[PDB]
């Protein structure tokens, strides 16, 4: 009989409060399917492949072919719309400056890699590597892997160099240290914490990124 | 712009048309009209073709009902989204980003439409950006000062503490800033006078 | 069968006469007279779409054969990963996507005017002037009233199954 | 051929229906991913566990074959210490409540600290606001509020 | 067919007999003896709820 978790009585008393004296900057991963392969099926070729008599017999079934083809075409257009909605949320393709001074934070593992022929980040390369004709045709996506990589790179550059501002309108530059100070103010922790523990936070963030790299590289589940 | 609604209409209409057109198909029967088959063949002979006609029309009905269920699920998802926006964009102010339109959300107004709703999202979009030199904190008496609400900016020579979403510079006074620790820890911290309102009052 | 027979590198065993795949369709064969292996490829086929600017705008159209090499078409020919596009003038300049053909290629009717297919542009590049001691603050605002149109309900249709299937 | 066509059309219809349902599921996931991009990446989310377990600091997108991977950077408190807490404090017969924070005690002295991190501070009239007398609040304690 | 015949204002051409619609169902007919156009309406029917 499976256990639901370790029993843990909270030491509750009407005048006892536990306050945290430290923190960890945990980088977790969440994978979301966005689109499915665009496939179109030729009704006549599949059902009556190269047969005039079969095609004539199939003609009597009314508008089955048109409705099946319309359904598949709608699904394919839906896939294109899904990708466009998810990724094309940035009006202008921002790019990070050549000088990488982000307050000690190290984004080299997620910023685009010029070395690879495709401008794709290191962790993006890991993700791509880990994931793997009878009237059925597999249409290609409108946005190639290169274009989706460009969109994600634009999103990352905008985020890093401008905080949340680029989502509201014109992207406003801002030091990433001050951006993180604002992020801390958002969660109810004063900003002086970030300034006073900037090096510690940067080290924790870099270690978390490394752990993400290792987890993606090792476990494919 | 109204395509989202118009499209929907067409889809439904299209389906009905298709359904009706399926009444004019043989499905393998001698004719597409039950009355003609009944009048031209005896029941023992007619039933053979009527079976094909019935099976075809029933299959068409099942296809129509299945696709209608799928489309109704899609419309139910969109209606749940519309109810969420009515609750959060209209009946309140949504802090969620891009949920109630691009830019900071001020308010929203509902407007009916044929088999749909239309939200006029009034949002606030900053327009004219100006560069400034910024520092995370400020040192006055060795104590690092951080802004309570706002950010330290400089037009080149003087330091002001301005709210983040609208450039409204203000003198840097102890009311605007709070101290935490000394100035040997922060990176990018700077030196500047932090005006104290109480000093002139005590002087006089 | 019907297909394209080509010279194959497959190492058929002496006793084997055919080669199948997951589909169980004949993927390879052995010539009965001369014992040489031949790969069978499906005869080229694919959808035919029509990139057309609004007839109100122009009657000139381009034809896309999806996923077919530009060699099997009978007869201003562009070979993109989406397929063979005939009637579109390839342009190196990149603009916003107008009529998405696919594989990053979009075709628009533009300047005499013709249909030009190009690698669609992902908006305008904009290098943020980022530095560790520079913040851009907005000095002004605009109250933008946008529109968001959501389907809420659809037509309430009932079908008299008996009457529809077996009318009178 | 009648039987073959009927069977193959049934197979095609089954395939297309399964595809429609699977595509509806994928579109639900795509809408969720667009929401996460809008609210976790393009902004900081207050919604709990929406952008990772913890207090969301930021998110980073990464394309993957037919999907998006969000790296959610979150703030998780680590080392917690017990303290004795008083809802208010009486200095001159007027209850004092913390403007933004909580009253804690390390055994003898009383501090007013932000709620999600231990940064104790000497209680002063700037850290606290007064409301009413000292005969209503339950659990209130006695202490001095430093006056600058 | 089955339905209600009503006097119609449709301008049938001399050689055209029936009038169909998107439904591909006979909406109108020409009375073969007296050359007049009659609209055909399906006999009234509908659900019966309680
Ligand atoms: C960011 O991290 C990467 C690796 O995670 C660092 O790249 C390493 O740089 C050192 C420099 O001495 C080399 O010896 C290593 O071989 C590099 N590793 C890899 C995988 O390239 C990079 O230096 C870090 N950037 C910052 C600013 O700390
Ligand atoms: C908060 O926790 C972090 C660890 O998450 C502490 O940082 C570590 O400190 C030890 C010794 O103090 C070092 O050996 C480690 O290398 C540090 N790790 C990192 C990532 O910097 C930190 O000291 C703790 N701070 C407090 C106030 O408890
Ligand atoms: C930065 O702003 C300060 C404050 O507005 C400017 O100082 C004032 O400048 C005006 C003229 O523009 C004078 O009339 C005031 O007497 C100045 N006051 C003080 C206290 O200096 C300053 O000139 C601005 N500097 C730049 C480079 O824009
Ligand atoms: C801000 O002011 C402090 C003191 O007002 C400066 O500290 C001086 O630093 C120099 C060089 O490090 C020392 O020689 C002095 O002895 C320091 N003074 C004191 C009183 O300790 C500090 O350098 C200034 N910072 C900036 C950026 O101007
Ligand atoms: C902020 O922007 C608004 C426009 O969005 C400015 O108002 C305009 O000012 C000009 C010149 O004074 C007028 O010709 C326009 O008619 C105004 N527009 C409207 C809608 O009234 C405003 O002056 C700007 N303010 C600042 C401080 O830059
Ligand atoms: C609770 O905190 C107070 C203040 O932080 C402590 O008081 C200090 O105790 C040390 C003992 O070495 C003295 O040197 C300081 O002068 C005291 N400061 C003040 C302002 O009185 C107190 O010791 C702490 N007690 C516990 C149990 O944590
Ligand atoms: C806080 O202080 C007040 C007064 O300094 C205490 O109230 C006194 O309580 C005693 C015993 O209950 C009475 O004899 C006095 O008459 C009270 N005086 C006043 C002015 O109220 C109160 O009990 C203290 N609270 C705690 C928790 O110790
Ligand atoms: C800020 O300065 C940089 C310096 O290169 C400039 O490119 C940028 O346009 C400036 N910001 C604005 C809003 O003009
Ligand atoms: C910014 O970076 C430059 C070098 O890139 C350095 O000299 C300067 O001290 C830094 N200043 C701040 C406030 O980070
Ligand atoms: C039959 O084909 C084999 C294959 O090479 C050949 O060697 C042989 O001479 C042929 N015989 C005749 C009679 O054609
Ligand atoms: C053709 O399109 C233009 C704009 O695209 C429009 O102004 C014009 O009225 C249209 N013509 C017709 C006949 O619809
Ligand atoms: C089309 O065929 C030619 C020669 O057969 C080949 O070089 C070319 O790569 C083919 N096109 C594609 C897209 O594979
Ligand atoms: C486009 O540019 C490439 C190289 O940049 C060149 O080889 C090609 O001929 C150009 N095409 C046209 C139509 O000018
Ligand atoms: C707080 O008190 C409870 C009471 O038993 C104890 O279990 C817990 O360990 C204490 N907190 C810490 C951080 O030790
Ligand atoms: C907390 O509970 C204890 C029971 O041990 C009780 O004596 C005390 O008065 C309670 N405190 C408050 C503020 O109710
Ligand atoms: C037949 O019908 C026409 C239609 O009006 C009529 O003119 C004619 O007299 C009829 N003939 C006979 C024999 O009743």
């Amino acid at each position: 009989t499976m256990s639901l978790g370790v029993e843990n009585s909270v030491a509750y008393s009407n005048n006892s409060i536990a306050i945290p004296t430290n923190f960890t900057i945990s980088v977790t991963t969440e994978i979301l399917p966005v689109s499915m392969t665009k496939t179109s099926v030729d009704c006549t070729m599949y059902i009556c492949g190269d047969s005039t008599e079969c095609s004539n017999l199939l003609l009597q079934y009314g508008s089955f072919c048109t409705q099946l083809n319309r359904a598949l075409t709608g699904i394919a257009v839906e896939q294109d719309k899904n990708t466009q909605e998810v990724f094309a949320q940035v009006k202008q393709i921002y790019k990070t400056p050549p000088i990488k001074d982000f307050g000690g934070f190290n984004f080299s593992q997620i910023l685009p890699d010029p070395s690879k022929p495709s401008k794709r980040s290191f962790i993006e390369d890991l993700l791509f590597n880990k994931v793997t004709f009878n009237g059925l045709t597999v249409l290609p996506p409108l946005l190639t892997d290169e274009m989706i990589a460009q969109y994600t790179s634009a999103l990352l550059a905008g985020t890093i160099t401008s905080g949340w501002t680029f989502g509201a309108g014109a992207a406003l530059q801002i030091p990433f240290a001050m951006q993180m100070a604002y992020r801390f103010n958002g969660i109810g922790v004063t900003q002086n914490v970030l300034y006073e523990n900037q090096k510690l936070i940067a080290n924790q963030f870099n270690s978390a990124i490394g752990k993400i790299q290792d987890s993606l590289s090792s476990t494919a589940s | 712009a109204l395509g989202k609604l118009q499209d929907v209409v067409n889809q439904n209409a299209q389906a009905l048309n298709t359904l009706v057109k399926q009444l004019s198909s043989n499905f393998g029967a001698i004719s597409s009209v039950l009355n003609d088959i009944l009048s031209r063949l005896d029941p023992p002979e007619a039933e053979v073709q009527i079976d094909r006609l019935i099976t075809g029309r029933l299959q068409s009905l099942q296809t129509y009902v299945t696709q209608q269920l799928i489309r109704a699920a899609e419309i139910r998802a969109s209606a749940n989204l519309a109810a969420t926006k009515m609750s959060e964009c209209v009946l309140g102010q949504s802090k969620r980003v891009d949920f109630c339109g691009k830019g900071y959300h001020l308010m929203s107004f509902p407007q009916s439409a044929p088999h749909g709703v239309v939200f006029l999202h009034v949002t606030y979009v900053p327009a004219q950006e100006k560069n400034f030199t910024t520092a995370p904190a400020i040192c006055h008496d060795g104590k690092a000062h951080f802004p309570r609400e706002g950010v330290f900016v400089s037009n080149g020579t003087h330091w002001f503490v301005t709210q983040r979403n609208f450039y409204e510079p203000q003198i840097i006074t102890t009311d605007n800033t709070f101290v935490s620790g000394n100035c040997d820890v922060v990176i990018g911290i700077v030196n500047n006078t932090v005006y104290d309102p109480l000093q002139p009052e005590l002087d006089s | 069968g019907t297909g394209v027979l080509t010279e194959s590198n497959k190492k058929f065993l002496p006793f084997q006469q055919f080669g199948r795949d997951i589909a169980d369709t004949t993927d390879a064969v052995r010539d009965p007279q001369t014992l040489e292996i031949l790969d069978i490829t499906p005869c080229s086929f694919g959808g035919v779409s029509v990139i057309t600017p609004g007839t109100n705008t122009s009657n000139q159209v381009a034809v896309l054969y999806q996923g077919v090499n530009c060699t099997e078409v009978p007869v201003n020919v562009f070979q993109t990963r989406a397929g063979c596009l005939i009637g579109a003038e390839h342009v190196n300049n990149s603009y916003e996507c107008d009529i998405p053909i696919g594989a990053g290629i979009c075709a628009s009717y533009q300047t005499s005017q013709s249909i030009i297919a190009y690698t669609m542009s992902l908006g305008v590049e904009n290098s943020v002037a980022y530095s560790n001691n520079s913040i851009a603050i907005p000095t002004n605002f605009t109250i933008s009233v946008t529109t968001e149109i959501l389907p809420v309900s659809m037509t309430k249709t009932s079908v008299d199954c008996t009457m529809y299937i077996c009318g009178d």
